[PDB]
Order: C-alpha cells, then structure tokens, then sequence
RNA sequence: GCCGGGCGUGGAAUGCGAGUGCCUAGUGGGCCACUUUUGGUAAGCAGAACUGGCGCUGCGGGAUGAACCGAACGCCGGGU
RNA sequence: CCCAUACCCGGCCGUCGCUGGCAGUCGGCAGAGCGAGAAAGAGAGGGACGCUACGCCGCGACGAGUAGGAGGGCCGCUGCGGUGAGCCUUGAAGCCUAGGGCGCGGGCCCGGGUGGAGCCGCCGCAGGUGCAGAUCUUGGUGGUAGUAGCAAAU
C-alpha cells in the first residue's frame, strides 16, 4: 500500500509522429541520432517539432523571417523554421537568405532564389551544420488560426471578448438581448 | 461581511477610499477580486513591516561585516533544540512531591 | 416522495483534486477600474516622455563616466587537509608525483 | 535420436488450467471461452474467495520461453517445400509444421527435405 | 470505416457507453433548440448572447448585387499588376507613372491598409477612403475616380 | 438539448423529405445521353455550325 | 510614470518538476460512523456541519454481516 | 506462539518513467577505450551475436475498480483490390474428439474420425461483424408423465 496518486504519471507528449511520411519519416531517423549524440540542444528542439501536428507548426512568412533577420546581431546566421515558408506578397524587396523549412511554396522559392538566396533542407542542414551552430530556429505565429478567437471565456460573460459560433452573421444574429442595453442587458 | 479579516493590498486611491486587491475562496478556487473600501474599515497592515524590519539588518549586516571578511548568519533558523548545560542546586534539596488526597468539595 | 435538500459532503475532497490554485501572480497587473482623472495625467506623462530624450541620453552618460573615477580612484587538522590536496584531480597532479617515486 | 534445439531452458508456466467462463459448467449454451463478467453483483467480477478466477497480465509467460514447446522449439505452418527454404538458418530455434490441407502427396516430400535441410518437423508421421 | 469506430470496442459492455442510471431515452431535454426562454436559459445566455429578440429596420428586397463593393488594401496593390510592371517604373527616368486599373481586376473600393513602394502610381479604381488617398498622393501619384 | 459551446442549428428535415430525394446515378450515363444526341445534331446540320446561329 | 546605474549569503523548516490550452463522457435518488448538532418521547426516523468510509472493494479479524478493527489487490517462493 | 492479497527479500508479467542506451559491425587504407566523484583534447605543427531503428537493450518505481474515457489486438466474422509460381478428389468447407500443443486472454495450430468441392495466409479497403438474458422472434425438445384423463342422459 503506497499512499500516491497515479493521475498523470503517464506524461502525454508526442514520442514520435502520427505522420505515415516516409521523408518525414527518414528526416526523424536522422535526428534522432544527432539529439542523442551531440549535447548540442538545438537538435533536441528540432527533433521534438518535427514530431509536433500540423496545427503546431503554422507557416512561417515570408516577411514575418525578414523582420527577424533584420534583426542586428544577425544577417550571416541561417534560418532554420520546421513548419512551412509561404510567400508575402506585401513585401517588395527581399534580401539574400539561407533558409532551412520542411516545405516551401512554389512562389516563395522563385522569390527566394531571384534575390540570390538559398533554400535548404534538413538533411542539408545537418550537413553543413550538426550542432545546429549559427542558425536562428524560428516559428511561425501559432495562434494564429481562427479558432483561437472562439476559445477563453465563453461570449456573454463581463469583458469576454470572444467570437461566438453564428451560422451567418447579420444585423438579426446575435445582436439582441445579450448585446444590446436596449434589450434586457449587456456584458 | 466576506472581507471583515481579509488582507489585500491596494491598487486605487481616491478622495475617501481606496481599491483594495484581496482574495476571496469560492468553492474550490480563489478569486483576485477588487472591491472599494472608504478608509474607516482600513488599517496599514503590521504583518509585513518585522520583514522590512528584517531586510534592514540584513542589508546592515551585509554591508557591515565584510569588510571584516566574516561571514554572519541572515536566515532565520527554527528555534533549536537547547545546549547541553549544567543546573546548580547550591545547597537546598529539591522539594519532594506528592499527590493530595481527595476532597469532596462540595 | 421527499428528497434531500442540501449537503456539503464531498465537496471539500472534491476542490483539493485539481488543487486550490492560488491566483496567477504576474508583474504589471492591469490598470482597470483606476480613477480616470488620476490615469489619463499617467497618460499624459507617458505621451511627453520623448521629451527628454536628448537629456536623459545625455544625463545617464556623464553619469556612467563619474562611476569610472571612483573605481579608477582605487582599482579539521594539517593530515586531513594535507591528504585531501593529493586526492584532488586538477590541482593535485604535482603532489602524487613524490609518491610515484617512492616505488622507484 | 532427435534434433536437438540450440537450449533447452526449464519452461515455467504460472499458471496450467485453462480460464472457464463464469456459469459454463450450469448452462450447455455457456460455451467455455472466457468472457469478463460485467454484471454489477457478479461474485467473479469483485474477486471473492473460492471463485473462478479472472485472468490478468500478471500470468503472462516469460518472454524467454513465450511460444516455446515442450520440445524446446518454437512453431512455424509450412505449405509447401518452398516455404522451408526459409527455416534452414533458423534450425536450432524453429521447428516446422505441415498445415493441415497439405496432400498426402506432398507431404512425403516436405519431410525428407526437411531431412535434408536438417529442420524438426512436428508432425512428421503424416497420413502417409 | 466502421471497425474503426467506438461501437466496436462497445460489445460486451451492457449500456454501451451511455450509462445504467442515466439511460439513453429517446429525448430527455425535448427535440430541437428547445427551451430557449426555458430549462435550456443558461445555454443561450452563456453561448448565444443576443439570440432572443429584434433589432433594425426591415429590408423587404434586398438585392445583394447593388450593395456590391469588393475593397482592395493598398498592401497588395501592385499585386494587380505584373512584376515587369513594377521594376519599369522604378527603372524609368520619365518619371513615367504606370496605371493601375483596380476595377479590372475586380475590386471596386481602395482603402489604405499599409506602406507603399516610393513610386507613383494613377489608380483607376471606383471609390477611395481617407487614408487611402493620402497614401497614393503623400507617394506622388493620383486618384482618379472612374464609373 | 444543446451541448457546451456549439452552433445553433436550425435544419430543415421536419418535413417528410425522405421521399422526395432526388439521388444523381443518371449523371454518368445523363452525359452520355446528352454528348450523343448533341453530335447526331451536328451530323443533321453537317455544313451549319454546332453552336448554332 | 519613465529611463540609467549599483547590490545574490536566493534571506524560515520540510517535501515535490511545473505551467497552460483545447475537446469531453458519466453524474446531478445516495447512504453509514466518531465528534458538533436542530425537530421528535423515541426510532434501523427526519434535517445539517467536519473528516473518513460504503457506493466503485476484494483481503485478515468481529461465528454470521454493504459501513466496525486491521489493511487496500499483477502472478508466485521464503521470512515477518 | 498462530496468520492477510499488508511489510521485507527473490523470480516472472505488464504499465509508467529515465522525453535512458545503441547507426561504432569505424579490421594488414586494421590496432579492439570513453563507469570517468570534480566547466573541457586517447587533437594536429585471421576476429561470435547484433540494428523487422514501428528494432533491440539497461535501469528504477508502480499494479483495486462500477458508470465513463482511451490505447493495443499476429482476437474473430463477411465481401473487395493486391499478393502468396498458396492449398485442394493422393480429399476443400463444415461437423465430432478421453489425442498433442501454444497464447494472460479473445483465440489458434496440429493428430484422428466423418464428409465430398471448394478454401485460406499476408498488406490495404468495406460492413447488415461477435449474444445468455429483452414476459426477445422463429424452429425444436424435455421435466411434469405413461400422470390428469377417456364418468350427463338405466
């Protein structure tokens, strides 16, 4: 008879992904040998978001990595970005890059490539750098699907400013009794 | 009649009040909530100042000291089990004792 | 077919699951429900800070050299302790080298 | 005379007898195979003394002897003499077994090469 | 698929997954958004505020098609034109403004959402905001309204 | 009986609508209907165009 | 309210990795006991407070036993 | 002095944790180490096993459970696309079995008997897919029982 509670011994992480690709299969192979046998924790990092779901690495910009390069004590390191790299189209100059993502869009690497850049991939990376040493390991803006304008605090509620779930919006969706000091009350 | 005890700090001060920041338990979990109090039903609060107290010295002693290059105890430790000792019985004899008997005191 | 009416039985033991958390400090708790004429001077003297820009700059500055002057004004027993300064790998290897030749 | 495996550890099984279903000795409609009782007063399922008894993980074999035969080896169905050619590097470990459909015809093929190749084979006195 | 769903792991087990004391009857709560105003009060009031009651005036036939104003952002504006477009402006030495025909592309309403490159621009668009004309002329182009 | 937060819906099945739907097998074969009739037309008219006037 | 600069002996004891967000089933008839306690002559009655039980739980003991005393359970050998 | 499923010791199973270890099988293009209390360099001027990496291996700790939730099923049923140069009148399916076995278990594989013509493994796909109960439905058969009974009107 122990006195302790089994609740949450059983640590939910991901230990490996729920993702069938081969590729991404391959690329975890790879870095499951560089996390364990560099004391380099920028691998440990990079092989705990190659495990992570879709919806946990979000598309990097592409104006998004400018504003971080242009950043000072920078603009020779490498970006390293495990999700994706979309193009912005309302950006107009583009410096140089050396980019490392698991997937580029086909517009984003003709704008890359035409400003005299470089596009890598992680079994490149690992190549030109094991330990992970001179990059910049960024990520995209993760709340930033709209789904998280829906969570908190339930809508209805004192200063909860909370998008609630309406099939149309319209002047007779939800714009009565809750909302208005005219009708009943509002929050 | 839920604050007449409770202990805040105060956040707001107007012309014969103040906003006070105190914790309310409802139900399982606690509640930052701000209410306004006029000064009457106020007191400043002595439950912190033996520790401001304490900062003075330790801030003194701290400052004071190494220049000497000791190094002097700060925290407060927990009252110790006492030294061993000894207990002068100079002469006299100690009182022997003895239970009473019983007297029905009614 | 009377019921019971109100019991506060397990609840105690039902809170302490989950714990009773304690409210999440943070540092800049919010400005909300501050008397406005005290908070929109505080705006008022957040809007003039550019102000004193060249000063500040230009105060903090003859202030970092004056700390430069006043720092440039001025700038259980022998065996066990003896025994403890051979075991010691990085400062102990010149030591242990007598011993060596006491085989030799 | 045999074909002796590689080693021949002592197999210890925790338990021997077979898990019955709970009333398949009462009732012919009751068939043996085990099923956990989920009534709310079942006596097997709220583990009382002197019952059936409801099987755990804490009877599991040793993974040293787990599917390991009497004889020290470990089963394999085979079809057909091509599906030997597998079994010749693993002679010390697995031994082979004619599945049940395979002719008689056949049969007396399967053995003598499975003389040759040096493989037990379980069930080697056949139809014949 | 059905054998990868719940029902199949279910079997054996008697309520099958909705309880012995709160069985599963056919409609406990009433069918439909019943009880609005009722036993269901605490649901609308805590997740559909507003949804009880009118407000504004009554259109009778509304016609999406006149009230069609499609806005553009002067973020993507040299979006509507080609990248040969933009680096011949920049280019030119005429000072040789190109035309950006907003219309064409298929919005009607410019409004002024970000920066702009430093070279002019005559945006041939329907209707402009505010800010989005002073964007376009602070720049040194033109806002020419068009029908 | 509405769950925690949702959508309110509002579907239009109280009617008795599973007599009256109409499924699309003919699609497939409705193409074939229509190209073969809509080239034995051109072949009435062989000279005339096939859009027509 | 801002800057800027300087001070770590981490300023009680003990123990322990925490924080945080989604989606969410079942439940919403309870019952018993030490102590406190209201009505009632009282009740294996009715109604509460606190904690633990039973319900959801076998086991050793109380001959017997939902709740008492001990003690909570993978399958086994030895010891206690 | 007696004994509980409690405690100690030892074995085995499983779960959890160490987000533990292993690509170093680096061989006459060789030279066999990284258990070491102490922030960092064995730095240059002919030879077993293994590692389905979704694999293998080592340590600890832990294990009750209705309602309920999830995970894994090389558990089972029927059909489909692939595949097994699969099995089969020298005997398929089904059924019987005091036979030999494996798996904690769902279950399964052999032996023998009967039968007479089709069937299964593996990777995917699909569902009208697993029964002890519903005064369940239909069919069948018992106990009662060789019993009640075969007695209105000469």
């Amino acid at each position: 008879g122990v006195d302790i509670r089994h609740n949450k011994d059983r640590k939910v992480r991901r230990k490996e992904p729920k993702s069938q690709d081969i590729y991404l299969r391959l690329l975890v192979k790879l870095y499951r040998f560089l996390a364990r046998r560099t004391n380099s924790t920028f691998n440990q990092v990079v092989l705990k978001r190659l495990f992570m779901s879709r919806t946990n690495r979000p598309p990097l910009s592409l104006s998004r990595m400018i504003r971080k390069m242009k950043l000072p004590g920078r603009e020779n390191k490498t970006a390293v970005v495990v999700g994706t790299v979309t193009d912005d189209v309302r950006v107009q100059e583009v410096p140089k890059l050396k980019v490392c993502a698991l997937r580029v869009t086909s517009r984003a690497r003709s704008r890359i490539l035409k400003a005299g850049g470089k596009i890598l991939t992680f079994d490149q990376l690992a190549l030109d750098s094991p330990k992970g040493r001179g990059t910049v390991l960024l990520s995209g803006p993760r709340k930033g699907r709209e789904v998280y304008r829906h969570f908190g605090k339930a809508p209805g509620t004192p200063h909860s400013h909370t998008k609630p779930y309406v099939r149309s919006k319209g002047r007779k969706f939800e714009r009565a009794r809750g909302r208005r000091a005219s009708r009943g009350y509002k929050n | 009649k839920c604050y007449h005890g409770k202990t805040g700090r105060v956040y707001n001060v107007t012309q014969h009040a103040v906003g006070i920041v105190v914790n309310k338990q409802v139900k399982g979990k606690i509640l930052a909530k701000r209410i306004n109090v006029r000064i009457e039903h106020i007191k400043h609060s002595k439950s912190r100042d033996s520790f401001l107290k304490r900062v003075k010295e330790n801030d003194q002693k701290k400052k004071e000291a190494k220049e000497k290059g000791t190094w002097v105890q700060l925290k407060r430790q927990p009252a110790p089990p006492r030294e061993a000792h000894f207990v002068r019985t100079n002469g006299k004899e100690p009182e022997l004792l003895e239970p009473i008997p019983y007297e029905f005191m009614a | 077919a009377k019921s019971k009416n109100h019991t506060t039985h397990n609840q105690s033991r039902k809170w302490h699951r989950n714990g009773i958390k304690k409210p999440r400090s943070q540092r800049y708790e919010s400005l909300k429900g501050v008397d406005p004429k005290f908070l929109r001077n505080m705006r008022f003297a957040k809007k003039h800070n550019k102000k004193g820009l060249k000063k500040m700059q230009a105060n903090n500055a003859k202030a970092m050299a004056a700390r430069a002057e006043a720092i440039k004004a001025l700038v259980v027993s022998r065996k066990l302790h003896r025994l403890a300064y051979i075991a010691h790998p990085k400062l102990g290897r010149r030591a242990r080298a007598r011993i060596a030749r006491g085989l030799r | 005379a045999a074909l002796r495996p590689l080693v021949k550890p002592k197999i210890v099984k925790k338990r021997t007898k077979k898990f019955i279903r709970h009333q398949s000795d009462r009732y012919v409609k009751i068939k043996r195979n085990w099923r956990k009782p989920r009534g709310i007063d079942n006596r097997v399922r709220r583990r009382f003394k002197g019952q059936i008894l409801m099987p755990n993980i804490g009877y599991g074999s040793n993974k040293k002897t787990k599917h390991m035969l009497p004889s020290g080896f470990r089963k394999f169905l085979v079809h057909n003499v091509k599906e030997l050619e597998v079994l010749l590097m693993c002679n010390k470990s697995y031994c082979a077994e004619i599945a049940h459909n395979v002719s008689s015809k056949n049969r007396k093929a399967i053995v003598e090469r499975a003389a040759q190749l040096a493989i037990r084979v379980t069930n080697p006195n056949a139809r014949l | 698929p059905s054998r990868l769903r719940k029902t199949r792991k279910l079997r054996g087990h008697v309520s099958h997954g909705h309880g012995r004391i709160g069985k599963h009857r056919k409609h406990p709560g009433g069918r439909g958004n019943a009880g609005g105003m009722h036993h269901h009060r605490i649901n609308f009031d805590k997740y559909h505020p507003g949804y009880f009651g009118k407000v504004g005036m009554r259109h009778y036939h509304l016609k999406r098609n006149q009230s069609f104003c499609p806005t553009v952002n002067l973020d993507k504006l040299w979006t509507l034109v080609s990248e040969q477009t933009r680096v011949n402006a920049a280019k030119n030495k005429t000072g040789a403004a190109p035309i950006i025909d907003v219309v064409r592309s298929g919005y009607y309403k410019v409004l002024g959402k970000g920066k702009l490159p430093k070279q002019p621009v005559i945006v041939k668009a329907k209707f402009f905001s505010r800010r989005a004309e002073e964007k376009i002329k602070g720049v040194g182009g033109a806002c020419v309204l068009v029908a | 009986a509405p769950s925690r937060n949702g959508m309110i819906l509002k579907p239009h099945f109280h009617k008795d609508w599973q007599r009256r739907v109409a499924t699309w097998f003919n699609q497939p074969a409705r193409k074939i209907r229509r190209r073969k009739a809509r080239q034995a037309r051109a072949r009435r008219i062989a000279p005339r165009p096939a859009a027509g006037p």
